[PDB]
């Protein structure tokens, strides 16, 4: 969830979550915030200027939001 | 399940109260609309076949789905497809005639999205087929009863 | 008392019916032979074979 | 649910044997079969008394007789006990 | 349970196409190797329990700790269960040598197997060793009886089902 | 592997394999037979490398086999030589892979946490792998033991 | 890939006396009478004798093994491993003797020595293990001669050992499926007879009223998953009486229970036609869906012809009448009985609970179809 | 399942050892307590109905639960409620008389939390009802046997919570 | 989460009542056991490393798991294993020191069964490892505090199973 | 992911046995076919643009799909379409050059059918476009390498269908 | 009986009787003469139990012997004490049987339907049997009236 709010996407894959989970145990939650916000993806997409925003949305959320095939014209 | 009557007795029962004038106004509303619901269910019972035929003809045929590779491409899949449209029309009629969509919660929409996402049934095409049944059915039963069927077809579509 | 259920050697009720149809019992006996011929001719053999 | 709508060979349902009985019909046969399993010697199951006698529903009676004859059973006495016969209406 | 024939035909059902030269070539290769495949099935049909007891004795001499009190095959009962399973692997792998397709192995053996042996505390490592101890035996007997009736010696079709089940049941460290 | 590393590399760049990367693969698949000779020799000479490397380890480092050390006793020494056999196996995997990805993922990723959870000094492990490097360099050619010895050097660099 | 979950399963091992004592009244939903209490009284009074027996065998094990070991026996055959195997076996019989005496009476021995004579026969003689076991039984009996009751117990255990070593492999228990789609599985008969045997309730109609009442109460527990009577006081008195006469066979009793409105009110009304299919298998056959083509078979029956014709078509099936026939109440088929196919492992153990009444989606169709398809969209 | 005997044969078996003096001390303990477990099971068997009645009377009646809106409000829900107290008493007796709560792991606490969180059965009220059965049962069987029943009722309460 | 205090304020709050004599007796119970919970958490804080080492040595090592093919085989997987034992020990200490296992419901046992059934972690071996931590921890903190840690490790074992 | 070498390595690792001659034959087979895989990947890298242009020209252009109402109608949709074809081409090359279609299991076929049934992408048209790339690609790389690319394109087509 | 129940039990399991069940039959056939002492005492003291138990019943519960009650009059009171004599007889059958199967099948299976068909309050029947339990426990020893009293307890649990 904190990954979604800070980066705008869900996690690409299992390897990615493991790094965050691992940092969690050795260094703690403060360092968990520090690794997400000082990551290269956040620095490239958002930098020092832009408030984060929702960038990627999985297929369940788009069936959910009645987009594409699902939508009622009516 | 429950109809509108059972739902009234549920709210009044779960408060512990008896039936006050609000609940009697709701029962009067249902008993005013009763006969309209009956004749609508009679007509849909008469012409279910033609509703499914016209709605498959509007929504599904001559596209990638019935072309090879699509999900309706074989005869087994075609027949399973129109079988499922028969369920949507029948349970939509039950929901109309009860005046309460709890039936659709119990016996259709529970686990159906997990089923179609398991099998590979496209949800979008299904929704468009249901809406085709909505337009054709409203054309058969008329304006008022078409609004009633419209809330239950829209209820199933909201589910998917 | 300890009597076998249903008053028989083995305690089984609803046993197979030892009787046969009306045509068969009327045919087995030496008398009713003319009735078996008459029911044969008319075709009311057929309605007496029914299980009503 | 009367088992005679949309008979198979080309119908979606797999071929099965379908009975003439009316929906919710009260018809039964008083029957006597003698069925030996043929199959307890590789399974090693308990002996179940054979030569049973029961009242079989008319709607599903056809399935039962075919099934007894498939597994080498022998049928002794088929009577219709419960119902009335050749009635066009009312089962 | 689609053999090679039905696999090719289902592939051309997904296309919508007819059978081309490529289809007829792949079928001709299957109908050529089939006679050789039958001979292999006659071999396993002859020497089944000999293969099973050999892969047993090899299995238990390599991993003696199964018969230790900590181990799995430790009891008479657990032992007979283990031999039962080796009889399964040999049977279904023989079927996959008939069909030439490993879809029987997926549909009837492998799906839910990792979960079952995980549920019973049956170890995975011994199981994979068992399958390849079957593979080596059938391979050797086919090399000998191959060189008798002269034969094409090649054995990749024999290795294929056992290799498939080993690749499936394995754990990925990479 | 080298193929896996190049596919991962241009996968993360979402481009096709670059010409330079493709050239390396050719050099890899042409250097194959030599690598298979190396792993063949280290395969068939493993007992001398594990035994002799363990002897030079325990002779250089009399700590761990002393009473009070980790590897004191018959069973514990057998477990110690068992681990040297593991890292020998991994080095042979790294030689035929043409990359230390097998060595890293089977043996090195979180090794420090494991041996710290065992009470084992990992510096003794690195001294053991260096001893096996000296024996395996005694069993090979010049350039050959340069290559294989450098795979051992990678494992030393991961332990320290 | 896909899977069901992998829940913990006690495999089966053996029974003790207080074990099967408790488990019988547990299986019939009873609540122990004076008699079964008198089992646990008897076995639990006489336990210290068994402790003295396990004392003296545990003390004298070496002496027991050596006196067999001399007259059984070679440098010139029989390597070091093989000699260790025979020695391990002689120690080993004594181990299961102390276990079989301390625990309840004779289940570890009987299922763990019955087949093995031919597992050993590829190596050693049949006359060898007989004379080794007979020297151990004679040294044990002559050791325990004082305290005559204790050696009477002991005599019974050894005599059962050398009875069970005599006999056979116990054959093979196979499972042939009439339908082409299903897959056959065999089970060693040694594996099945460990645990507590699951009782089968048979109503011949010549029984006494206890035996009719227990069979009928077993039918309600099978079809409904709970005792409907004694809680909601639901009584079906003429189905009950036409079964007590044998007028309805027990198959037709399960049919008329399956077509009653309490079955549909309990199981059809709250569930999807897929889920109704699944639960109809649990109640009417006591197994899960074997495979995907069978689900597509019976789902057409339910889905086109309602519940009544589904239950009719399940009880008219040719696989109902070989497992059950018409003289047994249906029962579950978990680990103790038959060969459990791998294909439905976790999901089947998902079913046979009280809790799998509550599962609202379908179990099996998602699982089989998910075995056909590739990785789904969810989280990792 | 397993009783204390089976558990001892499990540990001694899984070590590969024989039965040593410690395991014989455990079996001596169980065989000393055997008859007390028997008479306790006899008394609970005698007075089950009164245990459930007095425990429902102490713990559940005249509150929000039997008032409308509560989970025990109707007769079907009341009967299901006291039915479940009957299961907890019966399997608590089986757990006492085996001397090993493995039966409660196998046949009761499996899926029960998922069941009550599925239906909307309040956990807290269930726990208090079981403790009411613990006090009433301990009052019937006495001090020692009340301690034995106390560990199994507390086992079920630890299972739900 | 909630401790015992917060749970008392939850029940008394959700009834709308004030704090009566029963709730004050529960707070007196917790405040009597408080110092024992403190010193137990102190000792477990001291010897966490040795708890995990001795429990893995008892329960997991020299078996099929650390042999190749087993779950624990890769080094990566060993370190993940002992990492998870560290979480079970740490949150079991938090559950002990709160006097309420709600922490284990919120942050540990939620989604953990789906995780281990997703990965292929064997549940059985995990439970046996947790029980090994229960025996070693009870050996360090003693009898009373070992009973307290015993109900929280048994809570996690009841959660996975 | 894994190549043929890793698949070989993985099998060896789970068993835990050292490399033996049968495993090497697989490595000899891969290292014999290596150069062919390299030049095929070189040529596809060279002419990706022309592959996608010729395959879209055969399969998709001047039909209902790029006419309004079809799924390729807007420019945005055209560009997403061609990009998808490029994605298939690139990963099919990774799968060819690894000699193992595990990459297509991990990074392509995962949840793609749920995604295209979500967005409205026709499956049939997609498959036909991939087959067009199969014919064009086989025309570039020749018979042998066309068979190799044909098994990975057929793997993706079997995945979607 | 215990013999009947064991034979039926291993008959439904289709096996021989277990050693455990045969020990149970040995303990039963050795406990015989104590049981026959108990049922001898309750046999020869039946009039005190029925009379005194009926007095404590009617004194505790003045409902049923009041005017308009189920037991009003001389004939009805005689029938009431006749039924208490029946349940005393059945308890003696249950003592010599070593099982409550006689008590259950002669007296308890369908007792609620009978007394509800007679208009008799069955709670008064259970109070009567409890009164006879107190008298019969006054006529016996400690352990003896524990055993016999527990057979009465089973009948009380079946009535309530
Ligand atoms: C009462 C609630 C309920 C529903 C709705 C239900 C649906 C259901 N749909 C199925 C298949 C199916 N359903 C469809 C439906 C469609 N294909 C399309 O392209 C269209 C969008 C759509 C028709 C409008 C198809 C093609 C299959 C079979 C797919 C296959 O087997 O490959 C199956 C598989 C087996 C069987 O049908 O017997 C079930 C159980 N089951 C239930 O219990
Ligand atoms: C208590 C429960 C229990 C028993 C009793 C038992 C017996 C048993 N004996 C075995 C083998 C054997 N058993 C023997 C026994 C004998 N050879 C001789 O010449 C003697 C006459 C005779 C012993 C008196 C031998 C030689 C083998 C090894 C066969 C082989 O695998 O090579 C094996 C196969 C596993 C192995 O040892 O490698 C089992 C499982 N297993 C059990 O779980
Ligand atoms: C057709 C596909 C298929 C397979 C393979 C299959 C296997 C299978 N193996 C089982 C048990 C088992 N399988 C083994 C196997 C072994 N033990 C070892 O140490 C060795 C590594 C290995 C033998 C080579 C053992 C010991 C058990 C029983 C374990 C127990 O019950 O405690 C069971 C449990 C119940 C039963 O057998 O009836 C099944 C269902 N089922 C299937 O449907
Ligand atoms: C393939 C990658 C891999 C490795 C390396 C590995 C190592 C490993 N080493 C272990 C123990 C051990 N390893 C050592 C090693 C040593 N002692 C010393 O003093 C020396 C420095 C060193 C030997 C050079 C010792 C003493 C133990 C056992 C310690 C104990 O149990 O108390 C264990 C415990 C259980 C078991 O061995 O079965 C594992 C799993 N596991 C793996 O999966
Ligand atoms: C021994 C094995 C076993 C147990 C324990 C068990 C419990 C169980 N409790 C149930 C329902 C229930 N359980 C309760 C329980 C309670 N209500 C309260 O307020 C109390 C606080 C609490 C009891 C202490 C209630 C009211 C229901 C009925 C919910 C409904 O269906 O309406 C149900 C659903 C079936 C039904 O009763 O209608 C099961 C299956 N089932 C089993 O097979
Ligand atoms: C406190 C909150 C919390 C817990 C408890 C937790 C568990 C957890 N265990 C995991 C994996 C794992 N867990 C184990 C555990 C075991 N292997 C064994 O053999 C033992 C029997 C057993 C431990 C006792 C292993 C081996 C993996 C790695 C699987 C893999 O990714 O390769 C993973 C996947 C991420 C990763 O480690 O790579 C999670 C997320 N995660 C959490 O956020
Ligand atoms: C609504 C937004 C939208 C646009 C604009 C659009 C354009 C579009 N232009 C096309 C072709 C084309 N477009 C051109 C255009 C030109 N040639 C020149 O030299 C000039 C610079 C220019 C005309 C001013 C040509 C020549 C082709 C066909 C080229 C070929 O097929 O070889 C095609 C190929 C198939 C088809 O037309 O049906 C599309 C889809 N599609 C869209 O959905």
């Amino acid at each position: 969830y904190i990954h979604v709010r800070l980066l705008g996407r869900p996690t690409y894959g299992r390897q990615e979550i493991d790094q965050y989970f691992n940092i969690v145990y050795k260094e703690g939650y403060y360092t968990m915030i520090d690794r997400i916000i000082d990551s290269r993806e956040y620095t490239e997409t958002f930098g020092s200027s832009i408030v984060p925003y929702e960038r990627y949305l999985t297929s369940n959320t788009l069936i959910s939001r009645k987009l594409g095939s699902n939508s009622v014209h009516n | 399940m429950q109809d509108a009557i059972t739902a009234v007795i549920n709210t009044a029962d779960v408060q512990g109260k008896y039936l006050d004038d609000n609940s009697l106004d709701k029962l009067r509303g249902y008993f005013e609309t009763g006969e309209l619901r009956v004749r609508a269910a009679a007509t849909i019972a008469a012409n279910a076949a033609t509703i499914i035929k016209e709605s498959v003809a509007k929504a599904l045929l001559y596209s990638d789905i019935t072309r090879p590779g699509g999900n309706m491409y074989t005869t087994r899949r075609y027949a399973a497809c129109i079988r499922d449209l028969d369920y949507y029309l029948r349970y939509a009629t039950y929901g109309m005639l009860a005046g309460d969509p709890s039936i659709l919660d119990e016996r259709v929409l529970n686990g159906l999205k997990e089923t179609y996402n398991s099998l590979g049934v496209p949800i979008g095409a299904t929704v468009q087929a249901i809406q085709a049944m909505k337009e054709v059915t409203a054309s058969l039963v008329g304006t008022n009863a078409g609004q009633e069927m419209a809330v239950y077809f829209d209820y199933i579509c909201s589910g998917l | 008392v300890g009597v076998p259920y249903a008053n028989d050697k083995v305690g089984q009720l609803y046993k197979v019916t030892p009787t046969s149809n009306i045509v068969d019992t009327a045919a087995s006996v030496s008398i009713f032979s003319t009735l078996v011929t008459l029911l044969a001719q008319t075709g009311l053999d057929y309605e007496l074979k029914k299980s009503g | 649910g009367y088992d005679m709508d949309g008979s198979g060979s080309g119908s979606l349902n797999p071929l099965r044997i379908k009975s003439s009985g009316v929906e919710k019909d009260r018809r039964a046969f008083k029957i006597t079969y003698c069925l030996p399993s043929e199959s307890r010697l590789f399974t090693y199951r308990e002996l179940q008394n054979v030569y049973t006698t029961k009242l079989v529903p008319f709607s599903s009676w056809y399935a039962e007789q075919q099934r007894i004859q498939k597994m080498g059973g022998k049928i002794f006495k088929v009577e219709l006990a419960a119902g009335g016969q050749m009635r066009s209406c009312g089962n | 349970m689609q053999d090679t024939i039905a696999s090719i035909v289902n592939r051309y059902d997904c296309t919508g196409k007819y059978l081309d030269n490529v289809a007829i070539s792949e079928l001709e290769s299957y109908f050529s190797t089939a006679i050789i495949r039958l001979k292999v099935i006659e071999l396993i049909n002859q020497s089944s329990s000999k293969i099973i007891q050999e892969a047993a004795n090899r299995l238990y001499t390599e991993q003696p700790e199964l018969l230790r009190p900590g181990g799995n095959s430790y009891t008479t009962r657990r032992y007979s269960a283990c031999l039962r399973d080796i009889e399964y692997y040999l049977r279904y792998a023989s079927y996959a040598l008939i069909a030439g397709n490993t879809t029987i192995l997926s549909e009837r053996v492998l799906d839910g197997l990792k979960e079952t042996y995980s549920s019973l505390n049956v170890p995975i490592g011994p199981t994979v060793r068992s399958i390849q101890l079957l593979e080596d035996i059938i391979c050797n007997e086919f090399i000998i009886l191959a060189q008798k009736q002269n034969i094409s010696t090649n054995i990749t079709f024999i290795q294929q089902p056992f290799n498939y089940m080993v690749k499936y049941l394995s754990e990925k460290n990479i | 592997s080298i193929v896996t590393k190049s596919i991962v590399n241009a996968d993360a760049e979402a481009r096709y394999l670059s010409p330079g990367e493709l050239e390396r693969i050719k050099s890899f698949v042409l250097s194959g037979q030599r690598r298979l000779r190396i792993a063949q020799t280290l395969t068939e000479n493993r007992e001398m490398i594990v035994k002799k490397g363990g002897q030079q380890l325990f002779q250089k480092r009399t700590d761990v086999v002393s009473p009070g050390g980790n590897a004191y006793g018959e069973e514990m020494t057998a477990t110690c030589l068992r681990d040297l056999d593991y890292y020998l196996r991994l080095v042979t995997y790294g030689i035929v892979a043409g990359d230390v990805t097998p060595i890293e993922e089977i043996g090195l990723v979180g090794v420090k946490e494991m041996y710290n959870s065992l009470g084992t000094p990992i510096s003794g492990v690195s001294e053991g792998v260096r001893c096996m490097k000296d024996v395996a360099c005694s069993l090979l050619s010049g350039e050959d033991s340069a290559e294989a010895g450098f795979y051992f050097d990678y494992t030393l660099g991961a332990m320290q | 890939n896909a899977s069901a979950g992998s829940p913990l399963v006690k495999p089966k091992l053996y029974r003790t006396a207080s074990m099967s004592a408790i488990m019988q009244a547990e299986q019939q939903d009873r609540f122990l009478q004076l008699g079964e209490l008198n089992e646990i009284v008897a076995f639990l009074n006489s336990g210290s004798k068994r402790l003295e027996i396990a004392n003296v065998i545990s003390n004298n094990s070496n002496l027991m093994v050596s006196k067999a070991a001399d007259k059984i026996f070679n440098v010139v055959r029989y390597g070091s491993t093989r000699m260790q195997k025979s020695l391990r076996d002689l120690d080993w019989f004594l181990r299961y003797l102390t276990y079989a005496i301390v625990a309840g009476d004779t289940n570890i021995l009987s299922v763990n020595i019955r087949g093995l004579r031919e597992l050993i026969d590829n190596a050693c003689s049949s006359a060898a293990a007989s004379v080794a076991l007979r020297e151990m039984r004679k040294v044990a009996v002559t050791l325990f001669d004082n305290d005559s009751a204790s050696q009477e117990l002991v005599k019974e255990y050894f005599n059962v050992i050398i009875n069970e070593f005599d006999q056979s492999r116990l054959s093979d228990k196979l499972r042939k499926r009439a339908s082409i789609d299903l897959q056959g599985l065999k089970l060693p008969q040694s594996y099945a007879m460990a645990g507590i045997l699951k009782p089968k309730f048979v109503m011949k109609s010549s029984l006494s009223a206890d035996e009719k009442n227990t069979v009928v109460k077993a039918c309600y527990r099978q079809v409904f998953e709970r005792d409907i009577a004694k809680a909601y006081n639901i009584q079906f008195s003429g189905l009950e009486s036409q079964v007590k006469t044998g007028q309805l066979s027990i198959k037709e009793f399960v049919r008329a229970l399956g077509k009653s409105s309490i079955y549909r009110q309990q199981f059809h009304e709250n569930f999807v036609d897929s889920r109704v299919v699944e639960l109809s298998f649990k109640h009417f056959l006591g197994r899960g869906i074997s495979s995907l083509e069978e689900f597509q078979k019976y789902f057409a029956i339910l889905s086109s012809n309602g519940l009544y014709s589904l239950i009719d078509s399940l009880l008219n099936s040719l696989e109902y009448s070989d497992y059950f026939g018409e003289e047994t109440v249906p029962y579950f088929r978990d680990l103790g009985q038959e060969a459990q196919e791998s294909k439905n492992w976790g999901a089947q153990i998902a079913l046979f609970n009280y809790s799998a009444v509550f599962r609202k989606k379908p179990q099996f169709i998602t699982l089989f179809s998910d075995y056909q398809n590739n990785l789904p969209d969810q989280h990792a």
